[PDB]
């Protein structure tokens, strides 16, 4: 379960309370709760912005993501080896950079056959749309890469067909481009 | 400083000295010194173990003149190889394994004189069926009782190598001492030849079972499965024709299923198919 | 990529160099993570207060580093520094290691940030501070050569303690991961032949890192020629991964080596042959391999 | 869709001939 | 004079005693330098047991003499 919502599988909320049960119990082991506190950081890794995958964009396989996970399997013998899992963290961006600095804010939408999901809200408890416009540095779930749609009402259409999350360019055909901003 | 990844490396001929010296004096608590080597900070080996003479009773054990120890270690330098001592042992035949009153006093003397001095407890009258309850323990200082005692989790292999039972955690665990993990240093030209001499044979395969008692044994096997077949006839067919519950007292406390009637057939084949074929070779081989 | 950028130079020329080495691809990736952020503070507060005086500070500083990887935001090193300074002797090692995981990728900014913590001036009697420090610099500058390999190579020429020889070496092997530089290969050979029983896990991992997917004729023979006469077990577990990590996807060119380690009766070396046949077979439906793997599994 | 299915029927056949093998092999060692 | 108390643990303990001293003084010095009571110390000189009722000059113990420290061995 990584960057998944309730509509993907209902067992997510069953496990988050399963994690909180075994970490807020006193009559457990350190070894039992060590897997729970590690599962807190994996499930919310990178602020729901990265993901782990042994598979690349174009059918190829990643060398460091395999290296990053097999040395992570050696966490029995040396606890600082678990830092090496961060080599397998891969982004979920669709940033449409066309020139080496030109980052326009193109508002592209999606089309979901169900209602909204995809970036839930943090909880603190001590006529719906389906065409949600997103900017270019915006996250996207890897399971909704085919249900997005480029803005046909805008002239600005990309060169490569945006069907899978990664990096593309924008074929600019108009004049007087604007909207550059960098923090 | 202290780790939770220590493994004592006892040799095979060390442990055979331990059980033989422990079975020699059973009601009088034998007592000896453990000789090994500290190869690094937190792995310690022990290969050869000698013994000391005792004069103790069945609940405590004293020592002898200390002119015996230093004269022993002086003579072990010129023959074989020299080492410095790494601990000691005893036998606790009555109860299990925990460190008694004078056992913690001699532990404080050795960890101050020597470096760390792991102590080993042996029950000689427990290692009977197939398993041994030998364990090694190690004193912790009383000053560090507001912080970790065997702290600093480096690995995660320290949890399934030892699980202290209820009889262990009542005496000193874990506020007085702690336990330590034991593996066995097994290698070649010692282990393979250990089985190349114990469970071996030459003529045992090609030897008859001396039919004066072989076919006499098969009489008392056919007759008892005869009676189990008398028992089997009524049992299943009456149970199925009266009530089809696939359940109670014929399920909860029974013993006559189809597990009992073929294992007598299983014994009767292996005892005879081998015995038939063993008498076939010597007809060809021995003219 | 290092080959094709060499065959290219055999402006629009300078534009196509930078996109084939990768500088902006980290920057837009860094910009994507510094803009977007969804990390809940309350859960980490609900896990912090449920910790007694046990060893779980290492379990928490590995928890936040996973969820703040690339976020480049320090707030647990800012609100309760006294809570971080409670546990010791590897918790200080893991915490300064966790600081590099949070700053996952700067290539200049985290260097000058950790240029504050020099490896001779933080503390003379705390090697775990600089040990996890140099371990963290290798985590940040992963797969990006240049001065940083040579800058870490000169530090291991003048290392003080053997704890510092860990995080220097794991950082140096990670920064040269897949380069097969002869200079770092000579330093890690003679590091392995130091006959030290604590940097053997450090030398065994990083030697497979710099020789990743190389199939050397002599590295495999030297490492299995070293892991027979030794008498420690951490030296055997470090070289267990390193003889597996040297080969990656050869698909028939380790079948003598896979058979050579499984025929031996060293339990670590049998275990290491199972990792090597895993790494030589990636994404393949080799029916003979899974025949052989499950026969020795049972 | 007459050739893409035909290789998939082989891979389901070849995996299943492996999956019948080691479970049949495991039953020998599980008796031990 | 300076003596070399060669213990059985591979550690030589150097002491500053006088030829007119006894064994109880050496035991007290060892206890002050470490933490072993006098009743749990057995000094052996060339395979001979030293008694607390005599001095160092009775056993011909001169400057720089090899000793042997044996602790009280007792289990229960
Ligand atoms: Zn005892």
């Amino acid at each position: 379960m990584i960057q998944q919502t309730e509509i993907t599988c209902p067992k997510v909320n069953q496990f988050r309370q399963l994690y909180s049960k075994v970490i807020n119990d006193k009559h457990d082991d350190v070894m039992a709760k060590f897997g729970a506190i590690l599962a807190q950081g994996i499930l919310d890794a990178g602020g729901h912005n990265v993901t782990i995958s042994l598979q690349s964009r174009t059918g190829h396989t990643h060398m460091p993501s395999v290296v990053g996970v097999l040395v992570f399997t050696q966490f029995w013998f040396w606890f600082p080896l678990s830092h090496f899992l961060s080599l397998a963290y891969t982004p979920t961006c669709v940033i449409g950079l066309n020139k080496d600095l030109k980052m326009p804010k193109v508002q592209y939408k999606s089309n979901c056959k169900p209602s909204t999901f995809a970036y839930p809200a943090p909880l603190e408890v001590p006529p719906e749309p389906n065409f949600q416009l997103l900017d270019n540095p915006a996250r996207v779930m890897p399971a909704q890469l085919k249900v997005l749609t480029m803005p046909e009402t805008c002239r600005y259409q990309p060169f490569k067909p945006l069907s899978i999350g990664g990096i593309i360019i924008l074929k600019d055909t108009s004049e007087d481009i604007e909207e550059l901003v960098e923090p | 400083a202290v780790d939770t990844a220590e493994q004592v490396y006892i040799s095979s001929l060390a442990l055979l000295k331990m059980l033989k010296h422990g079975r020699a004096g059973v009601p009088m608590e034998v007592m000896g010194l453990m000789l090994g080597e500290f190869v690094d900070d937190y792995t310690v080996r022990v290969i050869d173990v000698f013994a000391m003479p005792q004069s103790g009773t069945g609940v405590s054990v004293e020592a002898v003149d200390p002119v015996f120890q230093a004269k022993m270690l002086d003579m072990l330098k010129q023959t074989g190889r020299p080492e410095m001592v790494v601990g000691w042992y005893h036998s606790h035949p009555g109860f299990g394994c925990w460190l008694s009153g004078v056992d913690i006093n001699t532990q404080q003397s050795f960890e101050a004189l020597s470096e760390r001095a792991v102590a080993v407890v042996v029950d000689p009258i427990q290692s009977v069926k197939g398993k041994v309850v030998i364990d090694a323990f190690r004193l912790i200082n009383a000053n560090m009782m507001v912080l970790g005692h065997e702290p600093r989790q480096t690995t995660s292999n320290l949890g399934h190598l030892n699980k202290p039972s209820i009889q262990a955690l009542i005496h000193g665990l874990n506020r007085h001492y702690y336990s330590i993990t034991i593996n066995y240093r097994k290698n070649e030209l010692e282990q393979k030849m250990l089985l190349n001499l114990h469970k071996k044979s030459w003529m045992e395969g090609l030897t008859l079972q001396d039919y004066s008692e072989h076919c006499k044994h098969n009489e008392s096997v056919v007759k008892e499965m005869l009676e189990l077949a008398k028992n089997y006839n009524k049992a299943v067919e009456e149970e199925d024709k009266m009530t089809p519950e696939q359940l109670a007292i014929k399920n909860v406390g029974k013993q006559d299923p189809k597990r009992h009637l073929e294992e007598h057939v299983d014994v009767l084949m292996t005892s005879n198919i081998v015995q038939c074929l063993a008498a076939m070779l010597d007809t060809v081989v021995f003219k | 990529l290092s080959s094709v950028i060499q065959n290219l130079r055999t402006d629009q020329t300078l534009k196509m160099i930078k996109i084939l080495s990768g500088e902006m691809a980290i920057e837009l990736h860094l910009q994507f993570l510094i803009r977007n952020n969804n990390t809940d503070l309350m859960i980490l507060k609900n896990t912090k207060d449920a910790v007694r005086n046990s060893v779980c500070h290492t379990a928490t500083v590995i928890a936040n580093s996973f969820m703040h990887c690339g976020t480049t935001s320090d707030q647990f090193l800012r609100d309760n520094l006294e809570w971080l300074a409670r546990a010791t002797n590897w918790a200080k090692f893991t915490a300064t290691a966790s600081l590099g995981v949070i700053h996952k990728g700067h290539e200049k900014e985290a260097l000058q940030l950790m240029a504050t913590y020099l490896p001779k001036d933080t503390s003379p009697g705390s090697a775990y501070q600089e040990g996890g420090g140099l371990y963290a610099l290798g985590l940040i500058h992963a797969n990006h050569g240049g001065d940083i390999i040579d800058y870490l190579l000169n530090q291991l020429k003048n290392a003080s303690n053997d704890i510092v020889r860990h995080g220097g070496s794991l950082g140096l092997g990670l920064a040269a991961m897949g380069t097969a530089r002869q200079d770092v290969y000579d330093l890690l050979k003679t590091n392995l032949y130091q006959d030290d029983a604590v940097t053997g896990e450090a030398a065994g991992l990083a030697l497979g890192l710099v020789m990743l997917g190389s199939k050397n004729a002599q590295a495999i023979e030297d490492m299995v020629g070293y892991a027979q006469e030794t008498q420690h077990e951490k030296i055997l577990r470090g070289l267990a991964v390193g003889i597996a990590l040297v080969m990656y996807g050869r698909m028939e060119e380790a079948d003598a080596l896979i058979e050579s380690l499984c025929r031996d009766k060293d339990p670590i070396l049998r275990r290491s042959g199972m990792y090597t046949v895993a790494m030589a077979y990636c994404g393949s439906g080799n029916n003979k391999a899974i025949r052989r793997l499950l026969h020795v599994a049972v | 869709d007459l050739y893409s299915r035909y290789k998939k029927l082989q891979q389901e056949l070849e995996f299943l001939e492996v999956q019948e093998e080691y479970i049949k092999d495991e039953q020998k060692n599980l008796k031990k | 004079m300076q003596i070399f108390v060669k213990t059985l643990t591979g550690k030589t303990i150097t002491l500053e005693v006088e030829p007119s001293d006894t064994i109880e003084n050496v035991k007290a010095k060892i206890q002050d330098k470490e933490g072993i009571p006098p009743d749990q110390q057995r000094l052996i000189f060339a395979g001979k047991q030293l008694e607390d009722g005599r001095t160092l000059s009775d056993y011909n113990i001169q400057r720089e003499s090899t000793l042997h420290l044996v602790l009280r061995l007792r289990g229960g």
